[PDB]
């Protein structure tokens, strides 16, 4: 079909092109290069080649695959790991045994081989379908147990043959639809262009909490699943301990983790902890792997891919959505993916807006976490999924205030501000209370008086005495210890006891490696009941320094509620807090004498 | 097997009398067969001087050529071309140790051209994502400034920062003569198969500089390990652009072919940075920030991930590059993109030079990534870690106590800080200020570091645990 | 210093007696290959390859 005409680094024009679209993928070279169309003039389309070009030779013939950057959807890209461009970089390596990424490679996204156990939905031959009709499921692994294959979102018509329950791979046509009168042929799989979002039915307004366990974040700062989430990914901040929470014991029915441009080192790092990071539900007994689908990219890849990385993911994490499972996606730095994008301008020569990056960074972020959101999936039957974003942002000098992080801030709804200083001091999970904030605290309201009525009022209470206790350290530090009044030292003494045993969290304990919402609004009851019970008792009694003194085993026993096993059942540890909280009331009615 | 035998394949180089015009250091020919991107050329003056270039754009029956050592006396009608086969090859051979190289890999010493092995391509190969571990030990420098603190890591790319008159050239050398894994020291002179390299590389560096290095080197063991690049500031350019280039290609196929352990030191990565710009500047491209091109973050990417320890091959890159404060600022691009890349840094000190100490390393400023990895009991020794927290402690201290002597006065100091002017007096005159013929072991290094630490009582000393100082305080 | 000096000939004749053992290795090789290397290089010479660049 086309020719190679001029090539010059990353670019190379193809004459004789004509008929391909504007961001249509083609085959560049012998060696099949993949390059993106960016411009087009006649039949001369000037293409993005991703690898290197350095071999290519004016004459080669290109070829048009025909479709934008399409993600292969379908089964077997779970417990899968992926580049920027969707390669199975696992497949890559067994098939070439090669320490490299051959250049030009072509394997497909999707293993054409393992054969799919697929039982067959409700539509049947003569039935009119549209897209995102449930029309079969295939057990994918143990934990997916059931993959809802769909109709592409874009395509319809009259059902005119369904294959029967079986074993198929993913090349073998299993649905024909007619519409117009022309066949389609429908397998297992449909490739989706990944910058248009895919449809929904109707965006609802997320209201359900995203529970990670983080008791600091799940109550002070807490998220909804198909919310937007931004944190810091500086070195050392402990972020670590946030992804693997999320994708361990976060609601999420599925995992997508994007690495953008991260340095090689940490991806291999996390290359090499997610498959051994073992689930919750049922005990610990599967894989997080079996939940989880990775896209990673070192520091040194094809700046397409790096670039093309988050929106990949997300069109995993819609595709996912689209089946009805709560999907949560975390970026591992969006500054990389922001990196990436001002490479791509430069290369293209476009005009610099705030700082090297493009104008249109905005918008990007904007829509790509608008992307996100509880929604009604599009077709029938009536399934509700979610996606929400967790995504990572690192300036390179650290000053929080380029253009990236700016807009991050001011699009996601909930911050949680990780700091330097706290995990220096061995403090974890290291989340800066007096910076972080959450948005979605009104909203999750309606949750909240469903469930845990009290919970708002203990949220904001405790985001109070914490303020209060924070101002009053440079009150301190400005006067004298002694200065302070009774009161003032009840909320020192609360804050500290908060920050040893509600917000500190060990994580690697077992009896805190999941600190659920139930046990988590019994520890807001405790802590809160501490500091007004003191409050009242020293208003209407003696000096604080006795009570304090004798009343030191009630504050061990709200530090060791810490310690509460959540797998003793729900009930049990709400009744084990009612006994403590019954215990409490009377041993400081005890005490005021 | 080895499957080299397409090398007897002969190919047909052609020669071309057809330039067009000469424009700087650039000539440009009309007719050149079949265009690919990138190759390499050896045109032959009128006066019959043989001259190296390189190939740097391509199009419709477009090629034009720059020319190593400029374009003096270039005419077109009588100067021809001769394009070799494809783009620059090193060859590449393990009896590479011990051998000298100008930067374009011809070797200078008085020795023949190596007997190549194989012809390795220049730029390298990106590493799958799939296939990548940790570092996972400690390559002993003998300096006690960068061995107790500032551990290097056995594949942790770790930088040296220092100023334009501030002598890193010696340091690096006395890193080159004294590296070597801390296992031998370790396993009681039993590891030897875990054999060791250096590749050296200079850039820009002065012909002064040069010479002391390539004496220094070959008046001591070192060279037999090491493989050795210079490229002088009067010498082309490019030539300083390949030169890092040349020496990680050496480094990784010793490393990852032969299961060698190398230490890759580079020096003065501005000049390599000035030569990027002369280079960018060369084509019509627009400048970028401080005029350094828009791309110098992915090539010195490319050139700093050429290390690390891999899956399945058993050796390792450690790399240390050494660069030059244009302004003695961090801001500038070069030292902000190299600590953006690398991990941790390591600060020469202009005023701790001018005191009269070497080798000047400013402790304060300068962390180790990874120092973590290269501390444990089988690896180093088991106090390491503790001791460098309270060395940097007790240091700090000093500092600033000593910054306060002027404002407070001697006498309103505490004991602390009277202990703490002693101590670092004792250090900065005794631990950093190591000889720079004088190799410290790392367990020496801790046992000075004991015996300089030894001033404080073990009640004051509280960054370190006192199951240490129950095994090591009393000696 | 002396007797630092006094090693300098017992250096050099070990040098010389590694440099002599190699030597004799490398000329064995050579002259053992050299007749099959010459003739493969003449083969390849002699037979050239017609193609066309356009594929």
């Amino acid at each position: 079909y086309g020719a190679i005409y001029s090539v010059s680094g990353p670019v190379v024009i193809a004459e004789n092109m004509i008929g391909c679209a504007m961001y249509e993928l083609v085959k560049v070279g012998h060696d099949n290069l993949v390059g993106e169309v960016i411009r087009i003039d006649g039949d001369k389309a000037t293409i993005q080649v991703y690898e290197e070009t350095a071999g290519l030779t004016v004459g080669d013939p290109v070829l048009r695959t025909g479709k934008p950057l399409s993600v292969e959807l379908g089964p077997g890209l779970m417990e899968t790991i992926y580049d920027g461009i969707q390669r199975p970089l696992k497949a890559i390596k067994e098939e070439s045994q090669s320490i490299y990424i051959p250049r030009g490679i072509d394997t497909p996204a999707l293993d054409r081989t393992i054969k799919w156990q697929f039982t067959p939905g409700k539509f049947q031959v003569g039935d009119h379908i549209s897209g995102g009709d449930i029309y079969g499921s295939v057990f994918e692994n143990s934990l997916i147990s059931s993959h809802k294959i769909l109709l592409p979102p874009r395509s319809r018509g009259t059902i005119t043959w369904i294959a029967p329950a079986g074993e198929y791979t993913l090349d073998e046509k299993i649905l024909e639809v007619e519409f117009d009168g022309k066949k389609s042929d429908f397998t297992l799989y449909h490739t989706w262009p990944v910058r248009v979002p895919r449809p929904v039915t109707e965006k609802l307004s997320a209201d359900y909490p995203l529970l990670t366990g983080q008791r600091v974040l799940d109550a002070l700062f807490p998220c909804v699943q198909g919310g937007t989430t931004c944190i810091p990914g500086a070195f050392g901040c402990g972020k670590t301990v946030i992804s693997q929470s999320l994708s361990k014991y976060s609601n999420s029915d599925a995992i997508i983790y994007v690495g953008c441009g991260e340095r090689g080192n940490e991806m291999a790092e996390v290359l090499m902890e997610f498959p051994e990071l073992y689930t919750e539900m049922s005990g610990t007994k599967e894989p997080i792997m079996k939940r989880t689908t990775l896209v990673a990219n070192t520091s040194n890849m094809p700046v397409a891919a790096r670039e093309a990385s988050i929106y990949t993911g997300i069109t995993l994490a819609e595709y996912f959505r689209d089946q009805g499972k709560n999907v949560s996606m975390i970026a591992d730095s969006s500054s990389r993916w922001a990196e990436a994008l001002r490479e791509i301008s430069g290369r293209l020569g476009e005009m610099p807006a705030d700082q090297g990056f493009p104008a249109y960074l905005g918008a990007k972020l904007a829509s790509f976490y608008e992307r996100a959101g509880k929604a009604v999936a599009l077709g029938s039957p009536d399934r509700t999924g979610s996606v929400s974003i967790v995504a990572a942002v690192s300036p390179a000098g650290g000053d929080f205030s380029d253009p990236v992080t700016t807009a991050t801030l001011g699009i996601t709804q909930v911050f949680w501000g990780l700091d330097k200083k706290l995990a220096q001091r061995k403090h974890f999970p290291s989340i800066n209370t007096s910076v972080s904030y959450s948005k979605y605290t009104n909203v999750l309201n309606k949750f909240y008086d469903s469930n845990y009525p009290e919970f708002p009022v203990l949220r904001d209470r405790m985001k109070e005495i914490l303020s209060n206790a924070e101002e009053l350290e440079q009150v301190v530090q400005l006067v004298g210890k002694s200065a302070l009044s009774d009161s003032d030292k009840i909320t020192l003494d609360v804050a500290t006891l908060i920050k040893e045993d509600f917000l500190q969290q060990n994580g690697y304990s077992t009896y805190d490696a999941f600190c659920p919402i139930w046990k988590t609004f019994d520890m807001m009851r405790a802590f809160i009941s501490y500091h007004d019970e003191a409050q009242k008792a020293v208003a209407n009694g003696a000096n604080w320094s006795k009570l304090a003194d004798s009343t030191g085993d009630v504050k061990h026993a709200v530090s060791s509620s810490k310690f509460f096993e959540p797998s003793r059942g729900e009930k049990e540890v709400h009744g084990e807090f009612e006994k403590l909280l019954s215990t409490m009331q009377e041993r400081f009615a005890e005490s005021t004498d | 097997k080895k499957a080299v035998e397409q090398g007897f394949n002969v190919k047909p180089r052609l020669n071309y009398n057809t330039v067009s015009g000469v424009n700087g250091p650039l000539v440009i020919l009309e007719k050149v067969k079949f265009p690919r991107y990138n190759e390499i050329v050896n045109l032959t003056l009128p006066d019959g001087t043989v001259r190296q270039g390189q190939v740097l754009e391509i199009r419709g029956d477009r090629a034009i050529v720059q020319v190593f050592e400029g374009t003096s006396g270039i005419d077109v009608k009588k100067t021809t071309v001769e394009f070799t086969g494809e783009s620059l090859r090193i060859p590449v051979s393990e009896d590479m140790l011990g051998r000298i190289f100008d930067g374009s890999g011809r070797p200078i010493d008085n020795g023949p051209k190596v007997f190549a092995e194989d012809y390795l391509d220049i730029n390298g190969s990106p590493i799958n994502p799939y296939a990548r571990i940790y570092p996972e030990e400690m390559i002993s420098t003998g300096v006690s400034a960068i061995d107790t603190m500032n551990s290097i890591a056995r594949g942790q790319k770790i930088p040296i920062f220092s100023a334009s008159g501030l002598p890193h050239n010696e340091i690096a050398a006395q890193i080159c003569r004294q590296a070597g894994l801390v296992r031998p020291t370790k396993d009681v002179h039993d590891g030897h198969e875990e054999n060791f390299s250096i590749v050296f590389a200079a850039m820009g560096v002065n012909l002064e500089t040069a010479r002391f290095f390539k004496q220094d080197f070959e008046e001591n063991g070192s060279l037999e390990r090491t493989s050795l690049f210079l490229n002088l500031a009067n010498d082309p350019t490019i030539e300083r652009i390949i030169t890092p280039r040349l020496a990680l290609t050496t480094a990784e196929y010793l490393a990852y072919q032969t299961e060698r352990h190398v230490l890759t030191i580079l020096t003065d990565m501005s000049s390599y940075a000035d030569a990027l710009r002369e280079v960018s500047a060369a084509r019509e491209e627009v400048p970028g920030r401080r005029g350094y091109p828009g791309y110098m973050y992915t090539d010195l990417s490319t050139i700093y991930e050429r290390a690390g320890r891999v899956e399945g091959r058993n050796g390792s890159i450690t790399q240390i590059p050494i660069l030059t404060m244009p302004n003695d600022d961090i801001t500038h691009p070069i030292p902000d993109l190299t600590g953006y890349i690398t991990e941790g840094q390591i600060f020469v000190d202009r005023q701790l030079h001018n005191k009269g100490i070497y080798p000047p390393i400013n402790v304060l400023p300068s962390l180790s990534r990874l120092m973590k990895s290269a501390i444990g009991e089988g690896m180093t020794r088991k106090d390491h870690g503790d001791v460098s927290n309270q060395l940097y402690a007790k240091y700090a201290i000093g500092k600033d106590a000593a910054a306060m002597k002027a404002v407070v006065g001697e006498e309103a100091l505490s004991i602390e800080d009277k202990l703490s002017l002693e101590f670092l007096e004792k250090f900065e005159k005794t631990f950093i200020t190591q000889g720079a013929y004088e190799d410290r072991t790392v367990f020496e290094s801790l046992d000075q570091a004991w015996s300089l630490l030894r001033i404080y009582p073990k009640e004051m000393l509280n960054r370190i645990s006192p199951k240490i100082l129950d095994e090591f305080y009393d000696r | 210093e002396q007797k630092n000096a006094g090693g300098v000939g017992e250096l050099e004749k070990k040098a010389e007696a590694g440099v002599q053992g190699e030597l004799a290795e490398i000329k064995k090789i050579a002259e053992k290959k050299k007749d099959d290397v010459v003739k493969i290089l003449i083969e390849t010479v002699i037979k050239p390859s017609a193609e066309v660049h356009i594929n």
